[PDB]
């Protein structure tokens, strides 16, 4: 059916990219 | 007082005619390219198709007199108390008279009793205007079946249309004959799709109420040879299946509370949501 | 009647010191040995009150914290949630879920009033809490006497007119008239700027009762001697009880921004009320009763505001505040930090604050020659040639000859910085010694002192003989220092290299012409001279005596002149070289004398080299000083005796048509007028001082700079900022910076206003072409206030696009910092594009669903209604309410997301205002960081789960994510473009409408 969207696999992708540009941004702001 | 300058109006009004000639070239082109960006997004919606309907997964069961809060409150001797509900049902109908419904290039006269489905083709284009199965008066004895017995409306003993949602493409499948608890309905669950009332829902109820339902050729829910809906565009004038409710040996004076369930795989009912494959009404008859 | 009181402080204060001490004893009725009777003293201290100045008046209250909480901008947001909390109480007339959004929101906005006004309330109550607070005392108690008995009372005990005798160590206990004193020198250097030590004697000597000896000062210790001196003033009668009084009943003056933050906060109210009212009456054209048509004016008078642009203005500047607190300049409040890169006027004190106050070897005479020392704190400089004979005699010289002895713990100290108990120049000579030649502990031990003479009272010489430690000559050392005129009278051998010679009228006018030359530069100079003794008239074992001349007093050995001065701090000249080529006017005003002022100024560079004074061309043509036109000299000289009979256009054609200006001999009440002259100008003025002289200066000064250990207590308690090293290079640092937190700013706000673009036109058209609500408040709080937070506090770390020093001081009348310019592009251009890919976002969204962008028009009615649950769309499909509801949470959320996009482009072309930003780069970290943040949270909030819940945002289908994308990319292509056409052609039409 079109009427089911795979919410749950963006959510969990979202995230992760929500956990990866951040701790870049700690890897930047910490620059030794 | 910087309003009025020596031979200058405002903010160097000399150079009035600069800023302004820039805020008109500037702004017209900001909108010829946001009008390029949105003809462009229309160009992508599918002419016939809409792309997401996957929110409105658990369609939903509505009334015709579209209370303010599902309350039906009147006075069945005030001829104004009722007035409200019953032009909005007087208008709620006003599609649908047989004569309305003459020309039979775009209708089309189906089975007077339930019948499976009238798949047309496929959604495109390809095929042209598609027919729509009518629908007579009649199929809903006493309230509103014909000008015989109902010129009140409910004036004396209350009764309601319940109303499924259109929703494109929807084959909806009614629960198996093996029914998980669908309380007395007849065994005509093939070509049908019921529906049944209750004063409250899942404990202790002020049971209060003798329920009849006027249906096609006198069922219980909504007919199969309907369905699929094929939208506006394609479907115009389309009309959908009503279902009438009406209650009879009611308690005048006191207020009770009525839920009103729909059954099938195809249904789904939402805690946060009580007008998801459920409805809900409150009724009160003084005099 | 105080204001007549104040209009008597200001003006120059008088006296009666100038009477025979019989009349002194008749008008106030006390014997002048004897004092009075503790009857008569337990009768006057309670006649007017204790020795004692009043407590501060100010001991202020806490409820002056409700202003910030108020003002123009929190009015707003607490119409906006008391206007909440009574939509609220109105959603109660059924079952409602609010129990998770209104409510919440007129708290939220409760919170920003709340959390805002906190913040603000800490910034400018630290210029109230913190700013007036200099304390660490010791209370003095004073030697009275009183019926003939000396006795030593607490300090408070003491009245008027009754006898009191000091000594060494003593501070003056009130304000005194000298009847009998004895070589009593005290210090006045807190009170009036005295540089040296001033002599103290009964007889009447000035006018200006200020520079006379026949009075001491309250704060003044005495530095030698004992003196007696009845008490003419007490409490806050005193002459610095006029002045600290002065200096707290005055304004600080408003800084160069919060008047633009309320000229600010009124165009966004005005705004908000202009469409909060004529959109308050289309909705009451259309249909809305009075009950959600004023719901509206909240969901936008509310929606209008940069919810938080003040927590991103608050750290553009603690970033700014901190970078300076990084260069050694606090700041008590967080505004005074952009003061100094706008200032065109430095005013400052040479003593305590341009200099040490601490006399030093400068130059140096030996074989006809002149040797300019070492005369900085940190020995950074030049040392002379120290190979010669001349030297090494003229130093044992000085280093034998001196009272001067250094204290327990002077070892690891700077040679130079560290404390010294003897005389000023028997300092500075001991100081140049232990420095240049050596140590002077096996030096003035090795040879025995058999008999000194001090200094004198007629002529002027110093005098000491030891034996021979020399293996050659074991004849005796007889050596002396005195006066240069009366010396070269008693001397004729002269020395060099070793070997001795007469004095020749032709080498005797080469030194009455480097004595002149020398002394005529400001430097204090002193003859040095030796003789041996003949040892065959004097043996190995005479022990001669004092009573008598015991060996030559002439044909001596004269070796060499030395010269010293109160030396300016180190790091001041280069300062000043700074300060100048920046275009800052620099002036000086002290209370000093004209002459020690004059080489002061000369050798900073307040006044260059070769500028001639009224008075240097008048005396250079043998002309009266009255014949010379005043426009020829570019420098003058302002006694501050006409300075006392001046007007105010005076002042004002003094200050246009000199450079180089130095005041001199001005009273402490005489800076402040100064200030105000400046002041009249419409410049800004940054004052810099040491002791209490400065504290009405400081006071009144736009930003007051106080010494941190050379600093008295009032003129710190009123200085907005503090040099805690005394570094006076640390100025140098502060004008770089006041004038790039300036430039850095301007990106701040320019990035949030923008955004008030595509916050607005949503809930606009919405009414317009009464359209389904395309952005929610939930959401304008959160870009306002949740992700631009860090890339708005991560603009402020920007550099320095150009060299900063090179360009002049800015103008506070035309350079402003919000102009309309910046306007012309946040709200005219920028934020339009803003709202055109949001709304882009708005269009694809609810089209893409069902309804066609053509159909939404006139919907918001069937629309925002709870109980029509069939709504047709463009392809005839019947919603609920919760469905469609659902769709417009998820038209709220990606219009958000949408915007943090813009904000990408939107942060990286305000990052730089002229240059192309492949040219300033991405060198900054934190708005990488920033860029990152706010993406990754904004992503957070909306797959989170239950984030549809608590907060009504949903997760978005991707396909959404790039509908701002073109939309940022025409934006910076725009911005970039523009910051090329205004590289390329500076003369006008592109530069001038749009630079901001
Ligand atoms: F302290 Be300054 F020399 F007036
Ligand atoms: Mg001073």
């Amino acid at each position: 059916d079109p009427f089911y969207y795979d919410y749950e696999t963006v959510r969990n992708g979202g995230l992760i990219f929500a956990a990866l540009a951040f701790i870049v941004g700690l890897i930047i702001i910490l620059s030794k | 007082w910087n309003s009025e300058k020596k031979e200058f109006l405002g903010r160097t009004g000399g150079s009035w005619f600069k800023i302004l000639l820039f805020y008109v070239i500037f702004y017209g082109c900001l909108a010829g390219i946001f009008i390029g960006t949105i003809q462009v997004m229309l160009l992508t919606i599918s002419e016939f198709k809409p792309t997401y309907q996957d929110r409105v997964a658990p369609p939903g069961l509505t009334q015709i007199p579209q209370s303010q809060k599902t309350e039906i409150s009147f006075r069945p001797n005030d001829p104004q108390s009722y007035e409200s509900y019953v032009v909005s049902i007087v208008r709620f109908l006003e599609k649908y008279k047989d004569l309305a419904q003459k020309d039979d290039m775009i209708f089309e006269d189906c089975g007077n009793v339930p019948s499976e489905l009238k798949e047309r083709g496929e959604y495109n284009n390809e095929r042209g205007e598609r027919k729509v199965c009518r629908f007579r008066l009649e199929w809903l004895g006493n309230c509103s079946g014909l000008n015989d017995e109902t010129y009140g409306y409910k004036d004396g003993k209350p009764c309601v249309i319940i109303k499924l949602n259109r929703v494109l493409g929807f084959k909806p499948k009614p629960p198996k004959n093996e029914s998980l608890e669908t309380y007395p309905v007849m065994k005509y669950n093939p070509y049908v799709l019921p529906v049944h009332c209750t004063g409250k829902r899942d404990e202790d109820k002020e049971k209060v109420g003798t329920m009849e339902y006027f249906g096609l050729g006198g069922y219980p829910g909504f007919p199969l040879q309907y369905y699929p809906y094929y939208g506006k565009l394609l479907q115009p004038k389309y009309l959908q299946p009503l279902m009438a409710v009406q209650f009879t040996n009611l308690t005048m004076d006191t207020e009770i509370r009525i839920e009103c369930k729909a059954y099938g795989e195809n249904i789904g009912y939402s805690e946060k949501d009580r007008f998801q494959g459920r409805f809900d009404v409150k009724i009160e008859v003084k005099s | 009647k105080e204001r007549d009181m104040d209009e008597l402080k200001k003006e120059v204060s008088m006296d009666d010191h100038k009477l025979s001490l019989d009349e002194l004893h008749r008008k106030y009725g006390t014997d002048l040995s004897r004092g009075l009777t503790p009857a008569r003293a337990a009768e006057i201290l309670a006649r007017d009150g204790p020795n004692a100045l009043t407590p501060p008046p100010t001991t202020p209250e806490w409820v002056k914290f409700c202003r910030q909480l108020f003002g123009g901008f929190s009015m707003l947001l607490w119409i906006g949630a008391i206007l909440c909390f009574l939509a609220y109480g109105i959603q109660a007339a059924t079952e409602e879920e609010p129990q998770n959004d209104n409510l919440y929101l007129g708290v939220v906005l409760s919170a920003v009033v709340i959390i805002t006004g906190c913040f603000s309330y800490y910034q400018e109550a630290k210029s109230s809490k913190i700013m007036e607070s200099f304390k660490n005392m010791v209370p003095q108690q004073a030697l009275v006497i009183r019926n003939g008995e000396k006795m030593s009372i607490n300090a408070e005990e003491v009245v008027v007119g009754d006898l009191v005798e000091v000594k060494g160590g003593d501070r003056i206990p009130a304000d005194l008239r000298i009847i009998s004193a004895n070589g009593c020198k005290v210090d006045n250097s807190s009170l009036t700027g005295e540089s040296e030590p001033q002599t103290r004697s009964p007889d009447f000597t000035n006018e200006n009762p200020l520079e006379t000896r026949n009075i001491a000062f309250f704060s003044t210790n005495c530095v030698e001697g004992t003196a007696r001196g009845i008490v003419v003033y007490t409490g806050d009668r005193t002459v610095m009880g006029r002045i600290a009084t002065l200096a707290s009943g005055l304004e600080g003056g408003q800084t160069p921004i919060a008047a633009e933050i309320e000229h600010f906060i009124h165009i966004i109210t005005g705004v908000a009320v202009f469409l909060g009212v004529s959109f308050f009456i289309l909705s009451l054209i259309l249909e809305y009763t009075w009950l959600e048509a004023v719901i509206f004016l909240i969901g936008i008078i509310v929606a209008n505001v940069p919810e938080g642009l003040l927590a991103t203005v608050t750290v553009c500047l603690t970033l700014t505040a901190k970078r300076m607190a990084r260069k050694n300049c606090l700041v008590k409040n967080l505004e005074a930090v952009e003061t100094l890169g706008s200032t065109s006027t430095i005013c400052s004190d040479k003593t305590g604050t341009l200099t040490q106050n601490r006399m030093t070897v400068a130059h140096m005479w030996s074989d006809n020659q002149i040797h300019e020392a070492d005369t900085t704190e940190n020995q950074s400089g030049v040392s002379f040639d120290k190979t010669s004979a001349t030297w090494l005699a003229l130093s044992r010289i000085a280093g034998l000859c001196n009272r001067a002895v250094f204290q327990a713990n002077q070892e690891n100290l700077p040679i130079l910085k560290r404390a010294v108990a003897g005389d000023a120049s028997e300092s500075a000579l001991l100081k140049c010694i232990e420095l240049c030649c050596g140590s002077v502990k096996e030096m003035r031990e090795r040879y025995t002192k058999i008999v000194e003479i001090p200094f004198n009272s007629t002529n002027k010489y110093q005098l000491s003989i030891h034996k021979n430690p020399n293996t050659a000559e074991p004849r005796h050392l007889l050596v002396m220092k005195g006066a240069p005129e009366r010396i070269l009278d008693r001397c004729s051998s002269i020395l060099i290299h070793g070997k001795e010679q007469p004095l020749d009228e032709e080498l005797k006018d080469a030194f009455q012409n480097a004595y002149l030359e020398l002394g005529g530069l400001g430097e204090r100079v002193l003859g040095f001279c030796h003789l041996f003794l003949p040892d065959e008239q004097f043996p190995e074992g005479f022990q001669f005596d004092t009573d008598d001349v015991n060996f030559p007093l002439d044909n001596l050995c004269f070796v060499g002149l030395i010269s010293m001065i109160d030396p300016p701090r180190a790091a001041v000249p280069d300062a000043v070289g700074k300060c100048r080529s920046a275009g800052i006017k620099v002036i000086m005003v002290t209370g000093d004398h004209p002459i020690t002022a004059k080489a002061i100024a000369k050798g900073v560079g307040i006044i260059s080299e070769g500028n001639e004074t009224v008075e240097d061309i008048a005396a250079r043509l043998n002309i009266p000083v009255s014949q010379v036109n005043p426009r020829d000299a570019k420098a003058c000289v302002v006694h501050g005796s006409d300075l006392k009979d001046m007007t105010s256009e005076q002042l004002d054609d003094i200050l246009k048509y000199h450079t180089e200006i130095v005041f001199a001999r001005t009273s402490p009440q005489q800076k402040l007028i100064i200030v105000e002259g400046c002041q009249r100008q419409g410049a800004i003025v940054a004052v810099t001082g040491d002791g209490v002289n400065d504290s009405p200066a400081s006071k009144k000064a736009d930003i007051g700079v106080a010494m941190g250990i050379a600093g008295s207590d009032v003129s710190k308690q009123a200085a907005d900022m503090i040099l805690l090293d005394d570094n006076f290079a640390s100025i140098v640092t502060g004008v770089e910076e006041g004038r790039l937190i300036f430039d850095n700013l301007k990106k701040s706000i320019a990035y949030t206003l923008t955004s008030n673009i595509p916050e607005i036109t949503p809930f606009l058209i919405f009414i317009i072409a009464n359209i389904p609500l395309p952005l929610g408040t939930v959401t304008i709080l959160c870009i306002d206030l949740g992700t631009d937070m860090v890339p708005a506090i991560s603009l402020a770390y920007e550099q320095a696009e150009s060299d900063i020093m090179k360009r002049q001081p800015r103008n506070p009348k035309t350079d402003k910092l919000v102009n309309e310019q910046l306007i012309s592009m946040a709200y005219g251009q920028i934020g339009m594009i803003q709202a055109l890919g949001g709304f882009f976002t708005y269009f694809v969204i609810l089209a893409e669903n069902g309804f066609l962008p053509i159909h939404l028009l006139g919907l918001r009615v069937n629309w925002d209604d709870r109980w029509i649950n069939d709504v047709e769309d463009s392809y005839g499909q019947q919603w609920t309410y919760e469905q469609r509801k659902i769709v417009e949470f998820t038209c709220h959320t990606p219009f958000f997301v949408t915007i943090v996009v813009v904000q990408w482009a939107d942060l990286v072309i305000c990052k730089t205002r002229r240059n192309s930003v492949f040219q300033q780069g991405m060198k900054n970290k934190i708005l990488i960081f920033g860029l990152f943040e706010e993406t990754a949270l904004a992503a957070f909030l909306s797959y989170c789960p239950g984030m549809g819940v608590a907060l009504r945002m949903y997760p978005l289908k991707p396909t959404w994510w790039f509908c701002a994308f073109p939309y940022s990319l025409l934006i910076f292509v725009y911005d970039e473009v523009r910051k090329l056409i205004i590289r390329r052609r500076p003369g006008g039409w592109v530069e001038k409408e749009t630079y901001y």
